[PDB]
């Protein structure tokens, strides 16, 4: 981080029409990807133009699969000649505070993080299109943390499905849904690997003891109601636990010395716990107001100070 | 014993002042100055056949 | 395409040296009328 | 860039001398504001349900609170910086350890709730519970050591940190205090591993230092059971706790002119992340 803060420039051309220059005055805060943190870019380098691979515009989910390699920044002014961004990996202002802007469906809360999505949502694809420079400007959309792991849990679970509904969501009672589109096959299996390996890394020896006590949590259902709405209507180890019957194994190699308990949650922590980073990308942002409100609503800024 | 080193001196440049007017160049230009050009956006010149 | 404003014509700044048939090439310009002899638009 | 809380009217007199004790430690509160109410500050002022919240509900609420380190204590307002703005203009800001646990130069510093063993104010009827700045290398451990602990009800308690000796057990309520983050620890594994199980049903039965490795190498190269709507209910689930219990560290600690370890009771001089 640098004392004088660090600001890129997105370079505006030359022709551009007044029905194009106030179309990037409504720009304010909003999320824009560097390939690289150069000083100075030009639009044709962030515009989806250059997000294209060879030729094949991908779809929603490579769209996840591309911002991890990008570096994700925030407009704090636009001039007429250039535009002047942040970006989030390196540092924020002298301040630490850039002001966003709500594109989201849904409102915020004080202190929540943000991971941003693609536009998704039906209804909500709006991308700024200047017409005198023929780019298109797809805005990704900030969203709460817990909706991030639900919305990239949700495309991955449907890409599976095309391999051999899902798409309604529920987030504070307002009913929101999701663009239903075919799903490339190469992305998908990207994420695929990227499951398989966290969730088989996740299974130590001392695992064999957790999945024998399977029968006390279907008995300990029965009593605390902590335990009957935890596992679920529409969950696995419910009828997973009405059909096996489970027992540990007999002893283990030099087991007096190591913890086979201790082991396997040491190593969950770090490959399935850590699983919601290596799908969609990280947490920078939460929202921290100083003195507005316990909700920042939607079309409003709102402060940001950064977040592991 | 008598011994030593020795600098001979140590030699330099002059950067060449180049007026613009001093070129060849300078007929194909109009050459007069704003005070102020980013105060402005498109703008315009007339001529009539 | 701004229609541009006839009084400054009526005292130029600089006079031009060669008459050339001038809609041959147009896009050099942008607001380019063929004024067939003194005509509506011009008032 | 310093905030005030107030306290409010009518403190006795050994509750002056209490708030007097807590000179350099780790209070988290809503949102950074230049003035701020101490019923809004304490224990209290998350206790929100009906059951006052054990040590799952605390890590919860300290990801969505903004962690504040206490200066000076006024007998009017205790006066306090935030460590996510305030400490970005003011350098450096001292700390002091609950912990039974000494701090090392350079070490980032997390924080846990109170699980081993607490200043009351009767006159306001309030307690005020306070976090446990341990060194975050342990954090996976203690942590992980704790939650193996409830395993077992369904040898372990020998830690070793700087030459020294843990004991973790120094019995009745922690174990108690600890019942919500056993049972989804368990939840989220057994949820992990038959979903895991069902969508490649061979993963137990493959000869495992012979053909199972195959079975490794080729992933690393470049009625109804209602399976593919179950992810969602492990991925949320398990994408939940993966910020619970990171146990990410706000605090790292660099001395300069003074001891090269730091000792309970003593302040240990403390920044951000530049």
């Amino acid at each position: 981080m640098l004392a004088d803060g660090f600001e890129t420039d997105i370079a505006i051309p030359s022709g551009i029409s007044r029905p194009d220059a106030a179309a990037l005055q409504r720009c304010e805060g909003r999320v824009v990807f560097l390939p690289t943190i150069r000083r100075q870019l030009t639009l044709a380098d962030v515009a989806h133009e250059s997000f294209v691979s060879g030729g094949v515009s991908p779809d929603t989910l490579g769209l996840l699969l591309a911002y991890r390699r990008r570096f994700p920044a925030v407009i704090t002014r636009v001039l007429p000649t250039r535009i002047v961004a942040c970006p989030l990996d390196v540092g924020l202002t002298h301040a630490g505070t850039v002001n966003l802007r709500n594109t989201s469906p849904v409102d915020l809360c004080n202190g929540d993080p943000i991971s941003l999505v693609p536009p998704v949502f039906e209804g909500q694809a709006t991308d700024v299109r200047l017409d005198s420079l023929d780019l298109t400007l797809r805005f990704p959309v900030p969203l709460p943390s817990p909706l991030a792991r639900e919305i990239v849990a949700r495309l991955v679970a449907r890409g599976i499905r095309d391999l051999n509904d899902l798409n309604v969501l529920y987030y504070n009672g307002s009913r929101l849904s999701l663009l239903a589109d075919v799903q490339q096959l190469g992305p998908v299996n990207a994420e695929l690997r990227s499951l398989v390996l966290n969730m088989v890394y996740s299974i130590t020896e001392g695992t064999t003891i957790i999945l024998t006590l399977i029968p006390r949590l279907f008995a300990l259902s029965a009593q605390d109601g902590y335990v009957n709405a935890l596992l679920q209507m529409q969950s696995v180890t419910r009828e997973a636990a009405q059909l096996i019957h489970p027992e540990a194994p007999a002893l283990m190699q030099d087991g007096e010395r190591r913890l086979p308990l201790y082991e396997a949650l040491v190593a969950w922590l770090t490959h399935a716990g850590q699983l919601g980073d290596t799908l969609a990308l990280a947490p920078v942002v939460r929202v921290c107001t100083f003195d507005g409100a316990a909700v920042v609503r939607s079309g409003d800024m709102a402060p940001v100070i950064r977040y592991p | 014993d008598v011994e030593f080193d020795a600098l001979l001196g140590s030699y330099c440049n002059t950067l060449s002042l180049v007026r613009f007017l001093e070129l060849g160049l300078s007929v194909a230009c109009v050459c007069t100055k704003f005070p102020e050009l980013a105060y402005m956006n498109e703008g315009r010149v007339q001529f009539e056949v | 395409p701004p229609g541009y404003r006839y009084a400054a014509a009526m005292v130029p700044t600089g006079s031009l040296l060669s008459t050339i048939e001038v809609a041959s090439h147009r896009r050099l310009f942008d607001f380019f009328s063929r004024v067939r002899s003194d005509a509506n638009s011009l008032y």
